[PDB]
């Protein structure tokens, strides 16, 4: 509900099976990507194509 | 080159007149196939019917109008005519539309005229010299609120400042996102159950946002947008039969209900002069 | 963010599942990135919805 | 001349003097011609 | 001994033969093909399922009675449901095909009557309505069963008033587009062969169909004397080069 | 650096990685290949959806507790229901395909188990009911589900004894079988690529499987104290060099 | 230019997408490392993005 | 053509067609080679 460091957090949980850890749609000018210095730069453009490199770092 | 070759009579097993047009083809057939001709040249080489002259010339694509006037006061610029937006179009004045619509996709780079008059319709004690702002504002800038807000900065979109009674001149490359723009599209944006038909953003050309700089002087003027477009460098596939009746929206096909017969009946019998 | 435009959805769910060590507990978490690979291209230059203002700054 | 750089600022093209009516007159699959019958 | 005539096209694992032809178009010159690299944009590995989706369907055929109005399919959408082509359509997220068109109609050298078949790219249809309205996406996506000229307007679907085209267009202009004429006289099959034409080089099969293929009734049919009055019109298509790209999930669609 | 322990298998537009793996096995030292002309019968074209079909599917995940006595899915049968690979099934009269087997459980180093992984060509099946009772079709294709050998016996179903391997053979020989080990203690994930291997060319799809995959626990699952006493499993197979011929009508299996 | 070369299957011992973050580096990792990818060119320079164009109206 | 004498009066530079993200994406001391172990 107010910026913080624990929004660039993504929680894990012990035992869990099956089930979803995040999601998100993929506009990259909007949502999460938004504040990004992709997103923020993709901002500063009309069009834009090719591939993205989305990596999860584990902690 | 000849435009018709010398030919004399003919009693042949060959005639070149009898078709079968079920298969779709349109025969060669000339005047010497069927009478007997004498030779003639050509004169002419087809120039000014190239589909770059044809779509080349400026045509009227949009009037609007904006107004110069105190703003102390408005609660709302965009609906004072303070200032003014402009998806562009080539779709609303009907004459460049049909044009178009002969093609199924067109490619081409635009150059826009845009010439600004000004009206004094109460009362002034002279003419005013205004200078307008055209702003380009492509999908996902932030659009204009006020007549005066931090977008007119236009520090990464492009704009040009010109005189009112003058003209501004600038041509912008084909800003298509596919390879060419869809005169028509018989599709959806989504399988949407309840989405738009037909309209799409395959055509989308930007959009354009006026207003006047100057303050206001003690009297109201009126100054009124036409914005004209030429196609150059153009590329045109897929012809299509020619549009026979009017018009109703921006980008659908449809037609107004209760029209009137596009055929003109005759005055007597099919056997008539 | 248009539709016909639109890109796909990113999801991550559990494979089999996170197991932590013995005197070990709680939540662990992944750091996510975006880059773009050297694919890429961005068209059209145009202004930011990201930043604005109302009266000119000064000294 | 051109005095601009970028090529959209450029003047009209020049005339095609393409012209190949063929793909709307004649797109038969198999050739046919003039004077030889239609259907045989 | 070879005729115009007499043909015979074998696509697949089926094949058609016509004694009565009249020729074949080929639209704008061009024969079905592949996408070139040149061309390509997605970096997807494209699937060519060939035999399997490039054989001939047969959807279920009408009946020409002398109150016909003519009737319209859309493709890719004509064929959503003809075996694995159409698994393919849902499954993936993009798709492109040419497609080999066979309209058949037989009757008797007593017989008359004359059907325009023509293809014509971006069909896009007009609102009975007028002003703005839209034509929602279940009507411009009939199936296999086509949308039938005669039927009545109904509410979010199109016009289907034939001399303009379903579109503001005059019929008699409909000449400019791919076509061929089933003359009871001459005439008792027309074949189109669609090249794939499209703004982009491979697109979405549900939201957006790039051929309409409409087979009209133009000379009334006329039956010799106490025949039956009817004579039912067949249709039969063959997906050709098709490539499907994108695989996942599987897309559903309104309806 | 490359060790035998990390691996990357990309097939098709899904990829796998493992930083634990164990060597992998290819059955009987043989790849999988497509079917070659010197030995084709059918003289009908195949079609090969390619990457459409081969790509990496994760069936549901099973469960290991101290109480397991082991799993068994059938091939082609666990995938017949995965997008176009399932449907290609269906449709087709006859289809033949390889397979690469990933088999994944992770736990810590203070775990114990080990898990034996086996690919059995031509496992028939015995009925527990003894005498030339046989087991019903539905018993035998399990589907993604696969058979649960700790499970009750069934009427019409197979035996799901593990020391006879469900036929009247001792578990311990199950390894003149392809197969490998997963020890916690070493191992994280088996990976066993499958051959194509039948008395005939090509096959039907439904009414014979070609290989069982068993994964069953040998030294039970030992959780550190105070763990969960349990572990998932997670299996994810992909066709390889698929190829299916006779294509129809689409094929109404019992149940 | 090529944008995206032609990649088939990948059975090996050699991961290029499993990497190490906390060194400070962006790996360059490509659609082709991870999916089975056809020839596709560029057709684009990259004109608009240099910074005198940024930084020069 | 300059048509003036000072370096500034001149129009916008031209593109640097120099393009190398290296400096920023890959500042390591020891090379990191793409399909290499990370830390070995």
């Amino acid at each position: 509900t107010k910026d913080e460091v624990n929004s660039y957090l993504i929680p894990l949980n012990a035992n869990r099976q099956n089930e979803q850890v995040f999601g998100t749609n993929l506009f990259i000018g909007d949502g999460v990507f938004k504040t990004t210095l992709l997103g923020e730069i993709v901002q500063y453009y009309t069009h834009w194509s090719g591939s993205l490199r989305f990596s999860l770092m584990y902690t | 080159t000849v435009a018709s070759i010398s030919s004399g009579p003919k009693h042949t097993q060959k005639v070149p007149i009898l078709t079968a047009n079920e298969t779709g083809a349109t025969m060669p057939v000339l005047p010497s196939d069927s009478i007997e001709t004498r030779t003639t040249y050509m004169h002419f080489n087809g120039s000014e019917t190239d589909v770059e002259c044809f779509l080349g010339r400026a045509a009227c694509v949009h009037v609007t109008e904006i107004q110069n006037k105190d703003a102390t006061g408005i609660d709302n610029h965009r609906e004072a005519k303070l200032f003014n937006d402009w998806k562009i179009n080539l779709s609303s004045l009907v004459q460049l539309r049909k044009k178009l619509e002969l093609f199924t996709y067109v490619r081409f780079d635009s150059e826009y005229t845009i010439l600004a008059t000004a009206s004094q319709p109460d009362s002034a004690n002279y003419s005013s010299n205004l200078v307008v702002q055209a702003m380009y504002v492509p999908p996902g800038a932030p659009n204009p609120k006020e007549w005066d807000d931090y977008t007119w900065q236009s520090a990464s979109n492009p704009s040009v400042f010109f005189k009112v009674g003058d003209t501004s001149r600038f041509s912008v490359p084909y800003v298509g996102l596919a390879s060419a723009y869809n005169c028509f599209y018989d599709g959806y944006s989504h399988d949407d159950a309840e989405t738009q038909y037909g309209i799409t953003v395959l055509n989308h050309m930007g959009g354009m946002a006026f207003r006047i700089v100057n303050e206001h002087d003690e009297h109201k003027t009126l100054v009124k947008i036409r914005v004209y477009h030429r196609a150059k460098h153009v590329e045109a596939w897929i012809p299509r039969a020619p549009r026979a009746l009017p018009y109703t929206s921006i980008g659908r096909t449809n037609y107004p209900k209760n029209t009137e017969p596009v055929i003109k009946k005759r005055k007597g019998d099919i056997k008539s002069y | 963010p248009d539709t016909y435009t639109s890109a796909g959805f990113l999801s991550c769910w559990y494979q089999t599942s996170l197991i932590l060590p013995p005197e070990t507990t709680g939540q662990v978490y992944l750091l996510s990135f975006i880059s773009a690979c050297p694919d890429f291209k961005l068209r059209l230059m145009k202004d930011t919805q990201t930043i604005s203002q109302t009266v000119a700054l000064t000294e | 001349i051109n005095y601009y750089k970028d090529a959209a600022s450029t003047s009209s093209a020049g005339q095609s003097l393409s012209m190949d009516p063929s793909k709307f007159t004649e797109p038969v699959k198999d050739l046919m011609l003039k004077g030889a019958p239609a259907l045989n | 001994g070879y005729s115009d005539r007499v043909q015979q096209i074998t696509l697949g694992n089926s094949t058609i033969t016509t004694q009565e032809a009249a020729n074949a178009v080929v639209c704008y010159a061009e024969w079905p093909e592949y996408l070139p690299d040149v061309d390509a944009s997605d970096v997807n590995k494209t699937s060519k399922p060939d035999t399997s989706v490039c054989r001939f369907y047969t959807l279920d055929s009408k009946t020409w009675t002398t109150g016909s109005k003519g009737w319209c399919w859309k493709l890719p959408d004509a064929l959503k449901d003809m075996g694995v082509f159409g698994q393919n359509m849902f499954f993936h997220s993009l798709g492109r095909s040419g497609y080999t068109v066979h309209v058949q109609c037989n009757a008797t050298k007593f017989h008359s009557g004359c059907l325009l078949v023509v293809v014509i790219p971006e069909h896009q249809l007009a609102s009975h309505e007028g002003g703005n309205v839209s034509v929602k996406y279940t009507f411009t996506h009939p199936g296999e069963r086509g949308i039938d000229l005669s039927s009545a307007n109904e509410v979010g679907g199109p016009v289907k008033d034939v001399l303009y085209n379903m579109n503001g267009t005059l019929l008699g202009n409909l000449l400019i587009f791919p076509h061929q004429f089933i003359n009871l006289r001459t005439n008792n099959t027309a074949t189109i062969v669609i090249p794939y034409i499209n703004s982009v080089p491979i697109d979405s099969m549900t939201r957006h169909n790039n051929v309409s293929l409409m087979v009209i009734p133009i000379a009334p049919l006329t039956v010799p004397t106490g025949a039956t009055p009817s004579l039912p019109i067949t249709v039969t298509i063959a997906p050709m080069c098709t490539e499907f790209s994108g695989i996942r999930s599987k897309s559903i669609v309104p309806q």
